[PDB]
């Protein structure tokens, strides 16, 4: 099980 | 002052507040086919404070920075929970993993998301470890209790090895070398009448000041695990207090989402609820 979280738009970047 | 619902192409949807493009105020967002869901705050496109649910009904809740779990939270895993402290997205600092069916636990620091550092071991039979942990193993020094017998010495991979001694509430102790939780090397055994028993498993009495100075030691990193076990605990405790303020903003973000869009199918109760 892993955390899914969507890149970029409406979310900040991530790495 | 916005917001609305937000549909990707791969069945998942954002529905909450945005500003300035970005994610905002409080949120709700599904995954590809709408599998797994974050609800909670937001800050200009990164999480705060939320729950996270798993298809399976698994659950973070706490805090999250850049992204990921980060803070205090509490993880729900079915064979276990954990509560306490989280690192860019790993289990630690300080934290509790607690069994869900027993006694189990482990109470004290992590490294890179396994136990490491010092802390306190407590076994499904009520025993413990208290010491020196490298990798999620005992490797160090550290002081093994049983259910009254009680080793303190040398640990390598988990098990002892090394200089080490072993002595039950009847007097029956071992002083000498080890070598896989086994007798092994020099090293003498005294009886509970005093009997001293077999040398090699001279420079045994080398072996054992060996076994006796690494009982000392064992004894002062179990006094450092004790120190580590309880701010773990007290972490722990902290990480309640996020657990629920996460929930506090998840329940605002499902309200604002059903506001917003009151068609849009919210999962994450539906995961929780045989779970």
């Amino acid at each position: 099980e892993r955390i899914f979280r969507r890149t970029g738009g409406l979310f900040g970047q991530v790495d | 002052m916005s917001g609305g619902r937000f549909d990707f192409d791969d069945g998942g949807a954002y529905c909450g507040g945005w500003e300035g493009g970005k994610a905002h105020g409080h949120g709700l967002c599904t995954g590809p086919k709408g599998q797994g869901e974050y609800s909670g705050s937001w800050n200009f496109g990164f999480e705060v404070a939320g729950v996270y649910t798993w298809p399976s009904g698994n659950t973070f809740e706490g805090y999250w920075s850049q992204g990921k779990r980060h803070g205090l939270g509490i993880e729900t895993k079915g064979r276990w929970l954990y509560k306490g402290e989280w690192t860019h997205g790993f289990k630690g600092r300080y934290g509790i993993r607690q069994s869900s069916s027993s006694g189990a636990k482990y109470e004290g620091t992590w490294n890179n998301g396994l136990q490491d550092g010092y802390g306190t071991e407590t076994y499904a039979d009520g025993g413990t470890y208290q010491g020196q942990f490298t990798n999620g193993m005992r490797h160090g020094y550290g002081v093994r209790q049983s259910v009254t017998e009680t080793y303190m010495g040398e640990w390598k991979n988990d098990k002892r090895s090394g200089f080490g001694v072993s002595e039950r509430s009847s007097g029956l102790r071992y002083e000498g070398e080890w070598l896989d939780n086994l007798r092994h090397g020099y090293g003498c055994t005294t009886l509970p009448d005093g009997h001293r028993e077999e040398g090699k498993y001279q420079k045994v009495e080398h072996s054992v000041e060996g076994a006796q100075r690494a009982a000392a030691i064992a004894r002062q990193k179990a006094e450092i695990a004790a120190s580590r076990t309880s701010h773990a605990k007290a972490k722990a405790e902290a990480a309640e207090q996020a657990a629920l303020a996460a929930n506090q903003e998840s329940n605002i973000a499902r309200t604002l989402a059903r506001e917003l869009a009151p068609d849009f199918y919210q999962p994450g109760p539906e995961y929780q609820k045989r779970r």
